């Protein structure tokens, strides 16, 4: 049960603010490759410097929404989960008050 | 006309009392002598089954390539038979699910805190223990008429050629009887009924005895029930779709009646989603045939 | 070279398609933390009450249960919730990215300055679109309507019992909902 | 920080588990169609403004008398309200003037006697076109809008008083606006004006009508929105021919127009949106044609059966389960057959898809156009609006259901077209490059032959440009060990490698490309076509009849959301502007998608009781234009306000029906069966209830409505939870 606030309470928020950063640094990023391209002698440099910051940024967005994703599942399975033992508990409780309500008319 | 009415005696009202005069014990004499009468059946389609094995080995193979399985369908040999014969073992099953439905209503209220024991039992039971004792948890529900997913019943009688043979033979099963859905399509007594919810000749049993016979043998052969009834449902969503193109009417006559038969089967099936149909038949093929169906 | 300067541009655009799908992904993932945690909430609640419940169910005596016959109709009578969702489409359930393409669209011409000179004191804005006129309207028909529809269609346990029936007859049943207003139609073309 | 490794992360990305989805001198054309796309762009905006006004001066408070405490007090808030609402009025008159200025400028460029016999492209008669029809709808929504007139003038009111208009320029616009306003047909007629003063502006009519005209014939269009634009333009180019110096009718004798073929067009199709929710009725534009009144023997069209859907279904389901075959077996590296057959799946879904969306919107249209009446109808009271006959009684529960479903196929369609975007784009971009490299690289190589034999330079300079163009050589240069640049023939032979790879070619490659290649071709061009052989232009024209869809088919995405547009079934500007006050806006029951939910609803029809969610995103779909297009906070309002209450009214009765048929069945279940059969035999037999597909229905999680996931399920089990208490109640 302890993973389950872990989880919610220091991953998710993590990703978040993470994916936050990457849209602001991305944005940054592609004015800076910009740049690069017209105030410099050699633009087939900046081509290849944006071509690499291009399938850089692909690589960290893909692998921060793989962990994210990974997470919202697993947080979801450990609900359930524990949902269904919650079910289990409570059937019992529901079949001891019949049993005692029968007791009492007999 | 016959002398008896089926509806005055199959009935709900008929099979709780039925049930009531007979009991538990009654209820399991019935459904050992309908698992003999399907173990029977399944030992007279083995037949067909290993007698066309050359054929079968390289259909399964060959799904990716009509050209070669069209000449292949050309040799099969009584391809109508192991139809009849897998319609008779559904109309049993269907007759066995109505008595066990019928046991448990009136179980239900005769004998309440059993029943919820044996319910409780069941339902939280770990499904990854042994099959050794899952058999023993789920005859015991049974024999209080509850919705076990593996028939123990049908598990015994089937059990009553090397034990590899044995499983390739139950693999082949499924994927002849799959080549043989389209077939249907030419029978005019494939027409759909809306007043009947099902076919005129119980083809829609279908589903439930191939789920039922997968099962069974796929269990007592250690196999895996998932990935066997994918692969028969990919052959048969393939066999169904080249049958779309055809415009030959006396080929085509019950063409939709007949494709609501996967709907069937992926819906009363436990082991099979909606999304693995998705995946290889389209919903809207579907929900045509349902309109088409109604007038 | 003009076909370089090209392949810069869609770099550039690309990079801020990959920003977009970072949105388009963060918003998703927000919205699901939120409900998820909502969700863990009830969750950790209904598991204390469970413990609390268990623990209580676990000291019950059958011999300290006691029969009142004249308390049985004179105890308040348990009911289940009954809780119906309605408005599903209103401003608060908006998602943000339509908030960010709706509140970026043209907003609608500033004639509510003008409702302090009307006689009748109707709001301006209201002369130029009425989003209330649906409701307005289909509420006014169908209570038209239904008013036509009706002429179209036109020992101490006994005491017990006997004040349950009283109060029954007494503490009878006791508006801008559709379900209420479809609900009084269809009853009134019963009797 | 490589390409392979963030390849890599994306397919593991995908690679996860999610169950539960469902239950030379070409330069100068070109920049001269730039500048009238540009132009276009303007027009279109200035068009949805103005579909979109409303009248601004019903909330203000009229004044009776001219003594008033507050007279001179709410002028000042009328002018600092209606200056921006003038200011757009302004603009429209100064770009309708450029636009009509500019037109008339390049009809005289292109129509000198000099220039009369040379060669021009068809993209720019399209764009001429386009132009003319532009004009159409811009006029027709200035006459339409009487609101607009209005407003103006109470502003003009509201400034004369305050005295803000002193200066002389100020009053000089205001009064040229004011004239604008006044008259009728003021663009039309200024156009038609300035189109007599040129001399020969009716040959360029001519052509640009046989162009459309030969489009359509052979089906050269995919959305059906170039369909009718190709059919409005026939219709307006015959109306500006017709006048004072130029007629059709001793035109067609000379065979320079066929009317025959028009006539045939307007006669099988008579009605097209023209915009929003208006209709443009294409027999106007011969009627109101000026020797129209000698010659109306000469049209059949006008006169006057064939819009009945009802009729059409089998047709339309037969293609439907055909083409969803043929896709559902198609869900490392293959061969060019295997693209090739994706692409012409592909164009073939495409084709299909706007030809139901074309029937749609043409069965639509036509009964906008043709309101019925009490004397036909019997239903429809004594008293109704215009709307009211025009949709709500308009329409048969066959055609209802007709329309219902071909909405819930054309869908379905697009959802599996969807699915497979990747695998669709791939394959197209790959023929279209295999193609194209093909061609460049192989068939042009033997007219460059017999040209440089030949010594035509002309032919020479052309395909050496299309070939350095486009073409890309594996090597990086072209090879010096061809035979044919030397011209001598081939050795028995010299095989050429050509690469492949997936890219389509630039917009600006393959119209320059395509441009070149039918000049070749052309009959009027000393005609370049004389110097060719036979094999050689017939393989030309054959490649240029083929490369036609490639632009479409790269923006794939595009193409099909375009073929499966329905958002223009929910807008009733002019139907509102026809009442004059009368209504704000119309009540719930006389939106279409309304219409048919009720009826599916009421009606219990088991057969269309799954399409009742699909005939439910119409509103979304209008939402999506509403925001995107005309970028109209309020038309958002009002679908949302209209859709709080239509789901609500859903809900309610798809609870009510299945509570109740689920019951009836249920005790249907339990009745003895030889009573049954007894009171048949005695004759009174208690009919059994139709079964239904609820359970779809039931199933159903993700209903999707303006971004909002609405759990039907949830309501429904709280609505039999309700209806159950209630029975047990009632029972005891």
């Amino acid at each position: 049960m302890a993973e389950l606030q872990m989880l919610l309470e220091e991953e998710i928020p993590g990703g978040r603010r993470a994916l936050f950063d990457s849209y602001t640094n991305l944005e940054r990023v592609a004015d800076y490759c910009e740049n690069n391209y017209i105030q410099s002698a050699d633009k087939q440099r900046a081509l290849e410097e944006t071509k690499a910051y291009t399938t850089q940024s692909l690589a960290s967005v893909a692998y921060l929404i793989n962990t994210l994703a990974n997470n919202v599942l697993q947080m979801l399975d450990i609900q359930a989960s524990q949902l269904r033992r919650m079910e289990s508990s409570i059937n019992h409780i529901s079949q001891t008050v019949d049993i005692h309500k029968e007791k009492v008319a007999r | 006309e016959l002398t008896f009415n089926a509806e005055e005696y199959s009935d709900i009202s008929e099979m709780r009392s039925l049930s009531e005069l007979l009991g538990p014990y009654g209820m399991k004499f019935l459904s050992e002598s309908l698992m003999w009468h399907i173990s029977s059946q399944v030992a007279e389609l083995k037949k067909l089954v290993v007698e066309n094995v050359d054929v079968l080995t390289q259909m399964r193979t060959s799904f990716d390539k009509p050209d070669q399985m069209a000449a292949l369908f050309k040799r099969l040999s009584s391809v109508d038979s192991v139809l009849k014969r897998m319609t008779i073992i559904g109309v049993i099953l269907s007759f066995r699910s109505l008595a066990q439905e019928a046991l448990r209503d009136v179980l239900s209220y005769h004998i309440p805190f059993l029943v919820s024991s044996i319910e409780d039992f069941k339902d939280h039971i770990p499904r990854e223990t042994d099959m050794k004792v899952a058999m023993n948890v789920y005859e015991l529900s049974s024999a209080a008429g509850l919705p076990c997913e593996i028939d123990p019943a049908l598990v015994v009688a089937l059990s009553s050629i090397s034990p590899e043979e044995e499983y390739k033979i139950a693999c082949l099963l499924m994927v002849f009887v799959a080549v043989s859905l389209p077939t249907l399509a030419s029978n005019v007594m494939s027409q759909y009924s809306p007043a009947i919810e099902g076919h005129c000749n119980n083809i829609h049993c279908l589903a439930k005895a191939i789920n039922q016979i997968a099962a069974a043998l796929f269990t007592i052969h250690k196999g895996s029930i998932e990935d066997r009834l994918k692969e028969f449902l990919a052959l048969a969503s393939s066999s169904l779709l080249k049958i779309g193109q055809e415009t030959d009417k006396t080929t085509t006559r019950n063409r939709e009646s007949v494709y609501l038969l996967l709907d069937m089967i992926v819906q009363e099936s436990p082991f099979l989603t909606m999304d693995l149909l998705e995946s290889c038949f389209p919903y809207v093929l579907l929900r045509n045939a349902y309109h088409a169906v109604y007038k | 070279n003009e076909l370089e300067c090209v392949t810069n541009i869609s770099l550039a655009n690309i990079i801020r398609q990959l920003s977009s799908l970072s949105k388009y992904a963060e918003d998703i993932f927000g919205e699901l933390f939120n409900e998820a945690h909502s969700f863990s909430f009830r969750v950790n609640s209904l598991q204390e009450r469970v413990d609390r419940l268990s623990v209580s169910v676990t000291q019950l005596d059958p011999k300290e249960e006691e029969l009142s016959l004249q308390d049985i109709t004179m105890r308040k009578a348990f009911r289940s919730s009954t809780i119906q969702d309605q408005q599903l489409f209103d401003r608060k359930t908006l998602p943000i990215p339509l908030q960010e393409t709706y509140d970026v669209c043209e907003q609608p011409p500033p004639l509510n300055i003008l409702t302090p000179y009307r006689d009748d004191g109707k709001e301006g804005l209201k002369f130029y679109t009425n989003p209330s006129y649906f409701f307005d309207l289909w509420k006014e028909k169908m209570l038209q309507d239904t008013e036509d529809k009706r002429k179209e269609k036109r020992s101490v346990l006994l005491e017990a019992i006997r004040k349950g029936i009283q109060l029954r007859k007494v503490e009878e049943q006791r508006e801008n909902d559709v379900a209420t207003i479809l609900s009084r139609r269809i009853a009134v073309e019963y009797s | 920080v490589t390409l392979e490794d963030a390849l890599s992360n994306v397919d593991l990305l995908e690679e996860l588990p999610l169950p539960d989805q469902q239950p030379a001198r070409y330069i100068e054309q070109a920049t001269v169609h730039s500048s009238m796309n540009e132009m276009l762009e303007e027009g279109q905006e200035y068009a949805v403004m103005l579909y979109t006004w409303r009248s601004c001066s019903r909330a203000i408070p009229q004044v009776k008398c001219n003594e008033q405490p507050n007279r001179v007090e709410i002028y000042e808030k009328t002018v600092e309200v209606l200056e921006p609402e003038v200011t757009k009025l302004m603009n429209f008159m100064y770009f309708q003037r450029n636009a009509i200025e500019r037109f008339c400028g390049e009809v005289r460029r292109l129509c000198h006697a000099e220039r009369r016999k040379d060669f021009v492209s068809e993209a720019y008669l399209i764009t001429l076109g386009k132009f003319i029809n532009m004009f159409a709808v811009l006029d027709e929504l200035k006459n339409m809008k009487c609101s607009v007139k209005n407003d103006h003038s109470a502003y003009k009111r509201a400034a004369q008083f305050l005295r803000k208009m002193a200066d002389p320029q100020s009053i000089q616009e205001s009064q040229n606006l004011s004239m604008f306003l006044a008259n009728h047909n003021k663009i039309t007629q200024s156009l038609q004006q300035q189109l007599e003063v040129i001399s020969g502006y009716e040959e360029l009519l001519a052509d640009i009508v046989n162009l459309c005209v030969d489009y359509y014939e052979n089906r050269m269009y995919l959305t059906p929105s170039e369909k009718h634009m190709l059919l409005k333009v026939m219709g307006f180019g015959l109306y500006l021919m017709d006048g004072s110096v130029s007629n059709i009718y001793k035109l067609d004798a000379k065979k320079r127009i066929n009317l025959s073929k028009i006539d045939k067009y307007f006669k099988q199709l008579q009605v097209v949106p023209l915009f929003g929710d208006m209709q443009i009725e294409l027999a106007r534009y011969i009627k109101t044609s000026a020797h129209y009144e000698e010659n109306k023997s000469r049209w059949t069209c006008t006169s006057s059966p064939q819009y009945n859907i009802c009729e059409q279904m089998i047709q339309i389901r037969e293609d439907h389960m055909r083409f969803i075959s043929e896709l559902a077996r198609y869900s490392a590296q293959k061969t060019d057959a295997e693209y090739r057959k994706l692409f012409d799946l592909a164009l073939q879904g495409l084709q299909l898809l706007s030809q139901w969306s074309a029937h749609v919107m043409e069965v639509y249209s036509w009964k906008l156009v043709h309101p019925t009446d009490k004397y036909s109808n019997k239903d429809c009271p004594d008293s109704a609006e215009e709307y009211e006959r025009a949709t709500r009684y308009n329409y048969t529960s066959e055609e209802k259901f007709a329309l219902v479903e071909v909405i819930a196929m054309i869908k379905g369609l697009q959802v599996l077209m969807g699915r497979m975007e990747s695998v669709f784009n791939h394959a197209i971009r790959h023929t279209v490059y295999a193609a194209l490299q093909d061609f460049s690289q192989v068939t042009l190589r033997e007219p460059l032959r017999q040209a440089i034999k030949k010594k035509k330079n002309v032919i020479q300079s052309v395909l050496q440009a299309i070939r350095k163009t486009v073409c890309d050589w594996e090597t990086g240069h072209e090879p010096f060990n061809d035979p044919a640049l030397r011209g001598e023939k081939d050795p028995k032979g010299f095989d050429i490698k050509v690469p492949r790879r997936a890219v389509g070619p630039s917009s600006t490659q393959l119209y320059m490309v395509r441009t070149m290649l039918e000049s070749l071709i052309a009959d009027k061009s000393k005609t370049l076509r004389s110097s060719l052989e036979g094999p050689t232009i017939l393989d030309i024209e054959k490649f240029h009849r083929e490369s036609f869809f490639y632009t479409h088919l790269i923006n794939f995405s595009e193409t099909l959301q375009q073929c499966c547009d329905l958002s223009q079934l929910w807008f009733r500007e002019f139907f509102l502007e026809l009442t004059m006050g009368r209504r704000i806006q119309f009540p719930i029951e006389m939106s279409m998608p309304w219409i048919l939910t009720d009826h599916i609803l009421e009606t219990k029809e088991a057969s269309m009781m799954e399409y009742v969610l699909y005939s439910l995103d119409l509103y979304n779909d209008s939402a999506h234009y509403a925001l995107t297009r005309f970028n109209k906070q309020f038309l958002y309002d009002e679908i949302e306000a209209e859709v709080n209450l239509c789901f609500d009214q859903f809900v309610y009765k798809l609870a009510d029906q299945i509570f109740a048929y689920y019951k009836v069945m249920a005790g249907s279940l339990l009745l003895d069966k030889r009573l049954r059969s007894e009171c048949k035999n005695q004759g009174a037999t208690i009919h059994l209830p139709p079964s239904n597909r609820y359970e779809t229905l039931l199933k159903q999680r993700h209903v999707q409505l303006l971004g909002r996931s609405i759990d039907l399920n949830r309501l429904i089990t709280q609505r039999v939870s309700a209806a159950m208490y209630k029975s047990l109640e009632l029972a005891i």
